[PDB]
């Protein structure tokens, strides 16, 4: 949290635009590989009494 | 909302009872793949050091 | 939404080389971006250091480019590879593997190519107007056990039938829809009707 | 201004103010030439791979 | 440490589905495959006693339909024993 830090990335470039994108889009995909595994069926059935 | 997986439905299971279609249904469904991206060329020197 | 798939490819590689180029712009600490206006305002004796920096931070744009773009590759290969597997076997034949050429019983399956992709048009097939009937495992005659050959063993009720699984075309129970397997006091559920010999 | 491009005649308009022109980048895709005020259209030289 | 995983701009988002509807989605799958077997994964449900579907799993791997009937004791009593170990088989080894 040091302002003059944060001077020297702007003029670094846009590399977090990069990261945080490729982490964002690393994020999408787990929940997305979580929905095709499970999420098979379109209802929840239930086991009789 | 709370998300809901699906409509919640209970199979009337039962020792002797069979459930059998006395119809069908020819559904034709669509799936896309990617298969080729761009194909793309960079040259160092015209690039790093024009 | 439909051709999310393909979209984002034409969105990801075309906004990841317009990254690279817009790259070209950041400092990098040097003076200005343009090495041109550096190698005329600085002496070329100490113009080198700004250079250096310049092409330091240029070239590792190249890298993150590069290996981002093997890691990409390599995402579509895997796609490529599946669309050429399931080409193979859903086109090029009929496929008995569950959910994997559309959802329901596969029949068929028409490309259609696509800009930087390929799209399936699975012909399954679906039942639907199912009915509750009353079944049995078996049926004993003579005191010998029936099993059908095909199908299952069906009551409208008040006769046995003898239909397919996934469709209903109640048969009477002969004895080439059913064969005999030892006697019928050791199968648990079985009913016991008349197998009508042709 | 230095630069290595392909000088021509360009239909864009430079308001009056508008003294040079980029583009979606950062090229000068454009310049006002300081005599005879005409709008060129800098364009890199056709470079490629052989 | 695990506990706090905030620590310096590191931020570890949760996942869209919680530990309870995957768990909810896995006992949706099984009573599918018990009060159904493979139908509903191909349209709608359709009920089937357990004894005779997996007479229609055995005579899809060439045993004939009337093996598992004049064995169905012997076949429930082998399932459950095997599904039984299998819970100490993950505790033994770690
Ligand atoms: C199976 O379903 C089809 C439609 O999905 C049924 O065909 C319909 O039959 C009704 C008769 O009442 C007609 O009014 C419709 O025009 C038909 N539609 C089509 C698309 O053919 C068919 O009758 C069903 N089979 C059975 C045995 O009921
Ligand atoms: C169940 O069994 C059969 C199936 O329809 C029915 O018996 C039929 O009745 C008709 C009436 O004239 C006759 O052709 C025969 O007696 C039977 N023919 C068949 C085998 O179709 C019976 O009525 C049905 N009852 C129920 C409970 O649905
Ligand atoms: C199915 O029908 C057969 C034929 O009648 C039954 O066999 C006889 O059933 C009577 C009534 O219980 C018994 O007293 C006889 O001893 C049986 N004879 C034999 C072959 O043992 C049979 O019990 C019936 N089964 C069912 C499911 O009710
Ligand atoms: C029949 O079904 C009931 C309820 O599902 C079950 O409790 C009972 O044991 C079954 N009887 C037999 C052996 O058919
Ligand atoms: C068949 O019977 C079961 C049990 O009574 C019921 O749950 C199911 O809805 C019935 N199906 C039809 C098509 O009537």
């Amino acid at each position: 949290d040091s302002t003059e830090c944060s001077n020297l990335l702007l003029q670094y470039g846009s590399f977090c635009t990069q990261l945080k994108r490729a982490l964002t889009g690393i994020a999408v995909e787990q929940d997305k590989n979580t929905q095709e595994v499970f999420a098979q069926v379109k209802q929840i059935y239930k086991t009789p009494p | 909302y709370t998300m809901s997986l699906g409509a919640e439905n209970s199979v009337a299971y039962s020792n002797n009872s069979i459930a059998i279609p006395t119809n069908f249904t020819i559904s034709v469904t669509t799936e896309i793949l990617p298969v080729s991206m761009t194909k793309t060329s960079v040259d160092c020197t015209m690039y790093i050091c024009g | 939404s439909a051709l999310g798939k393909l979209q984002d490819v034409v969105n990801h590689n075309a906004q990841a080389l317009n990254t690279l180029v817009k790259q070209l712009s950041s400092k990098f600490g040097a003076i200005s971006s343009v090495l041109n206006d550096i190698l005329s305002r600085l002496d070329p004796p100490e113009a080198e250091v700004q250079i250096d920096r310049l092409i330091t931070g240029r070239l590792q744009s190249l890298q993150t480019y590069v290996t981002q773009q093997l890691i990409r590759a390599a995402e579509i290969r895997a796609s490529a590879n599946l669309a050429a597997t399931k080409m193979s076997e859903c086109v090029l034949g009929q496929s008995k593997r569950v959910d994997f050429c559309g959802k329901g019983y596969h029949l068929m399956s028409f490309p259609q190519s696509a800009p930087h992709g390929v799209v399936f048009l699975h012909v399954t097939y679906v039942p639907a107007q199912e009915k509750n009937f009353t079944t049995a495992p078996a049926i004993c005659h003579d005191g010998k056990a029936h099993f059908p050959r095909e199908g299952v063993f069906v009551s409208n009720g008040t006769h046995w039938f003898v239909t397919q699984r996934n469709f209903y075309e109640p048969q009477i129970i002969t004895t080439d829809n059913t064969f005999v397997s030892g006697n019928c006091d050791v199968v648990i559920g079985i009913v016991n009707n008349t197998v009508y010999d042709p | 201004l230095t630069g290595t491009g392909v000088l021509t005649e360009s239909n864009k308009k430079f308001l009056p103010f508008q003294q040079f022109g980029r583009d979606i980048a950062d090229t000068t895709d454009a310049v006002r030439d300081p005599q005879t005020l005409e709008i060129l259209d800098i364009t890199p030289c056709s470079f490629g791979g052989v | 440490l695990i506990c706090a995983q905030k620590f310096n701009g590191l931020t570890v988002l949760p996942p869209l589905l919680t530990d309870e509807m995957i768990a909810q989605y896995t006992s949706a799958l099984l009573a599918g495959t018990i009060t159904s077997g493979w139908t509903f994964g191909a349209g709608p449900a359709l009920q089937i006693p357990f004894p005779m579907q997996m007479a229609y799993r055995f005579n899809g791997i060439g045993v004939t339909q009337n093996v598992l009937y004049e064995n169905q004791k012997l076949i429930a009593n082998q399932f459950n024993s095997a599904i039984g170990k299998i819970q100490d088989s993950l505790s033994s080894t770690p």
